[PDB]
């Protein structure tokens, strides 16, 4: 599991955790529609998709120096309602649950040297 | 005068009259232009705040 | 009035049309269609206006 | 009127531990309502019972300066009472005593002498509890009196709490999982003190089992409003 | 399928890069049947001879018309605010600007505002 | 909602510019069915490149057709005037406008004039 | 409150004052259509809302 | 109310598994709190197109951290009608009597009586007329809380025992399984006893059949963790 | 916000060389697009071969374009009097520059100078 | 693409010959379309008659337009702190520089400048 071996991961990891999370509040209030999927006219909402874009936009400016690539974005980045994943009897809205993927930015290390001397 | 009460104007088309017997009927035809406003405006789905997170 | 933004027919025949000439006591009928009947239509004493829609 | 939504236990405002907020002022009596409409739903069965349970807790009380003093006089007989060994005064300073208007007896009149006395003239067939809520010197606290049927006594009820929810004004719907309450706040509740709530709500399955909730608010007694 | 071509919500933020506020993120409704276009592509190409090309860097732009809010002022829509801008299609595309600048402001009457944003990059979604 | 779109009233103030003397505020009247347009933001865009943006100062301008007084001078139409324009819609929304300067002059016939004013700034009043 | 403690913030107060009478000035024997604001072609005229439109230019340029 | 999704044994995995899992689904509770627990079984044991699940659903509770309790347990007995004297203090093994405040906390008080709290660890409970079971009182002695039962017999000769309910629990029976959809229904009431920061493994085992009789079984974990506030 | 190249402010404070008086420090507005240029090294260098440099000493150099402000006379743009001059860009940084003197003065019309302002340092801040 | 011409990477590091102070390798971005110029034979050579030439030793020279980052100050780009510079283009080329040398500096305006680098010796890595 090579991710958490250095310490700098780790700091780095928490790093992400508090920026995310003093990054999301701005999703409070809000108002999310998350039936008809339209917000009207004049009101500030927003809808589970956009709100993904929102997230996946955010990762997508961090890359590189906290976390390294995202290989595959489409999955490694997911946000899914309350609704969407417990078949609806158990649903209420106000619930979601993202998950990402840490990458710790590659760094150096031992670098093998051969040098074979010869003459002219 | 009610256009400048109230802000509403219409569009004057054509004027025709035309009579018969004893009565002189005068038909005017107007149109009148406007944006038909969605009522539902209704209470939203939720409220927001606290999410999730699990940044594995 | 409903429809901030328009004036439905009888709106229009009472606050329009009956403000101005006085020889109609008000007889400013909304009708459906202009022609949706003559022989009804031609009962009501002389003068009156009718106001009626055509096609929206 | 409070209104609080329930989280319904998925693992899914922690303020400082879990409790919720809830502001009152000195005097008031508010209702709040609790809807576990998104606690008890997916458990489907027959609702809500009549069986909550609610505990006041000071986690800041600023301990009173005047203390309170009890009565026990007989009907239609005038009473007499003084408010000076009540104030301990500790650093020298003016006595100056106060009867405030908006919260006086309830059955009768008060008569607030010069020198922390008062004559409270009962009124006329009339037998129970009263009280009342005087000010030594910017600092509130009661006096209750109880008028007694001339046969022998009457018993010696509590002392009413700064922060208290009433005996029975409580209620459950049911047909919407909504619980309702009342919250009384004493006129001698200090600004500044906060008070916790804890509630534990039982719900009940179609066969007659129990689900027990448990939650809290922070009551935080402001002046001004 | 491909289910039919047109724009469901467009939410825009505004912030003012003079006082720090920030507005929205509000909601608006399309003027027309015209749709929003857009270039993801940050890099322009120009044509060499014998194939080639000089690939140097640019923009990603956005054209959006919109009707004006009547609580926005209108000089928040003709270059006087940093706006954030989402747009989401019928077809579950959704696409996001984040902190664009309106660039080169056309003339408009009051009503229905055209705007040229121009941003470091803009993601899409592309529906499952 | 939105209530229709369109203009109410045009207030018109003329100062010439060598005997100071003012005339007006006038009214006038709209010669077709287009509207006024405007510019608000002081502050043009030009697209650099990686999203970047040049801020440099500009005008705000006014395009505005009327119908011509028969009491005031043509001249006064074509740029030998200092104006003060104001414009109400129906909606509520008034755009006022001062020390106004008639750019660029167009040929007219004597009757429609479009003026290209152009100001240091233009004050809303969004409505209620 | 801070507004008027300086000598100087009452001396502004006045030179404000003494100017915006001065404007208010041209605000002088003309009509105020208040009703049916439709303000007729050729006729000097003023509604409430173009004086409030106006003033609030004045003082947004003075600032 | 906690809803599941169990995995599916088939190929690929779920739920995270992006770079493996806790490998048990996480269950947070709050003591004393009484919560029901669905499991939806529709994904493995659908593609087993048979009679779907079974009554034969089997628990084991485990603690991870328990971090043992510091007041200990007790027990007492009496007749029917007669009123029941204890002590609440020879239950506080401590270093030091610093300033021990025995408290009755109101919320899990008694169920069929009324106790009278002492001065110094004494107390008088006076069970209710006309009845005869076992009833429990939490008690908190300095912060650490502990119950006691006083189980009352109707002076035939006595109860035999109460089991001294755990901190975490699964009632006897109170499970269902309904076949036509493939939901497991079971409750989890975790006692008023229980610390926060443990942290326990309750593993289930459910077992499907065949349209034959035969049978399939399949293993779950979950870690409850026991959280104030919460 | 950040990601806008363009001036905000522009601070010039004059003293006369003559009478020891002082005005300012009085702000001004660019006349056009072009934007004050900037050289902070004050040692030059010149081309030796392979590879040296001959590192000699020289001058900061500013060149600023601004709108001659109506109630400061022109000579005082024209190298007349000492300048102290001070700039801030919309991505925060800001440049002084004290006693500075105008160096070949260019012809003026009355509304738009240019002046090439020579210094013996120039202090950047940096945006945090 | 194995065609596309252009500047994919560019990395600075900055030692300023006073205080001994080195920071970096910081990356950079083109400013514009047009790509950095280079010159590596350091023998330039004249034209004498009939065939013949003077060759003489000179400097491998660079031209490189750069944006300014926003936490180096500007004079380490006008010639107060040496350059090390390496570019890499799309071909897989790159040019790597030790020692630069900031000749002739040029008047910028704080975010975009054009260095003229001149080393003893650059160096290629002709794509495989």
């Amino acid at each position: 599991n090579a991710t958490f071996r250095d310490a700098s991961s780790r700091r780095l990891a928490a790093a992400t955790g508090v920026a995310l999370a003093e990054f999301l509040q701005q999703f409070n209030g809000l108002a999310v529609f998350t039936k008809n999927t339209n917000i009207r006219t004049g009101i500030i909402g927003t809808n589970p998709r956009l709100m993904l874009g929102k997230i996946r936009k955010w990762a997508q400016d961090n890359v590189g120096t906290l976390f390294s690539e995202f290989d595959n974005i489409n999955e490694d980045i997911q946000l899914l309602t309350d609704f969407e994943v417990q078949p609806k009897c158990v649903g209420q809205p106000g619930i979601f649950h993202l998950n990402m993927r840490y990458r710790p930015p590659v760094r150096g290390a031992r670098i093998n040297v051969n040098m074979a001397p010869a003459l002219f | 005068e009610f256009s400048g009460e109230h802000g509403i104007t219409f569009e004057f088309v054509s004027l025709d009259i035309s009579t018969e017997g004893d009565v002189v009927y005068i038909e005017f035809r107007f149109r009148q232009n406007y944006e038909w406003c969605e009522t539902v405006r209704e209470a939203d789905t939720t409220i927001e705040a606290g999410r999730f997170s699990i940044n594995l | 009035l409903t429809y901030g933004n328009r004036v439905t027919l009888p709106e229009f025949a009472k606050y329009i049309v009956a403000p101005a000439f006085h020889e109609i006591e008000g007889r400013a009928i909304p009708v459906t269609g202009v022609d949706d009947d003559a022989s009804g239509t031609q009962a009501t004493k002389l003068p009156f206006v009718l106001v009626g829609l055509r096609q929206g | 009127m409070y209104f609080f939504s329930v989280d319904p236990r998925n693992g899914a405002v922690c303020g400082s531990c879990c409790c919720e907020s809830i502001s009152a002022r000195p005097g008031e009596v508010n209702g709040v309502m609790v809807s576990y409409a998104a606690w008890s739903a997916p458990l489907r069965g027959h609702g809500l019972t009549n069986k909550t349970t609610f505990e006041i807790d000071g986690v800041s009380v600023t301990p009173p300066k005047v203390s309170n003093a009890f009565g026990r006089t007989k009907v239609g007989v005038v009473f007499e009472g003084t408010l000076s060994d009540l104030f301990p005064n500790p650093e020298g300073e003016q006595v100056e005593y106060e009867i405030s208007e908006l919260n006086g007896p309830s059955n009768g009149v008060v008569e607030l002498g010069a020198n922390g006395a008062f004559t409270y003239t009962p009124g006329a067939l009339f037998t129970g509890v009263d009280r009342f809520w005087f000010s030594i010197n910017g600092n509130i606290g009661e006096y209750v009196i109880s008028v007694d049927p001339t046969t022998s006594e009457l018993p010696q009820p509590p002392f009413t709490t700064p922060v208290y929810v009433p005996a029975a004004r409580r209620s459950v719907d049911p047909r919407t999982h909504v619980l309702k309450f009342v919250l009384g706040v004493s006129p001698a509740a200090i600004p500044g003190d906060v008070y916790r709530l804890t509630v534990r709500q039982v719900a009940i399955d179609c066969d007659g089992n129990e689900f027990v909730h448990i939650s809290c608010y922070d009551i935080s007694i402001g002046s001004c409003g | 399928c491909n289910k039919q071509n047109g724009v469901k919500n467009i939410l825009i933020t505004f912030t003012d890069c003079d006082t720090q506020e920030v507005i929205g993120p509000i909601s608006h409704e399309q003027p027309d049947d015209t749709l929003p276009t857009y270039k993801n592509c940050a890099w322009t190409n120009t044509a060499l001879t014998n194939g080639y090309v000089q690939r140097s860097a640019s923009n990603a732009t956005m054209t959006l018309p919109v009707v004006r809010d009547l609580r926005v002022p209108l000089a928040f829509y003709q270059g006087c605010a940093q706006v954030d801008v989402q747009v989401e299609k019928f077809d579950g595309t959704v696409m996001t600007l984040t902190e664009g600048a309106v660039v080169e402001p056309e003339e408009s009457d009051g009503r229905s505002v055209t705007m040229n944003i121009v941003a470091s990059e803009i993601d899409e979604l592309l529906p499952p």
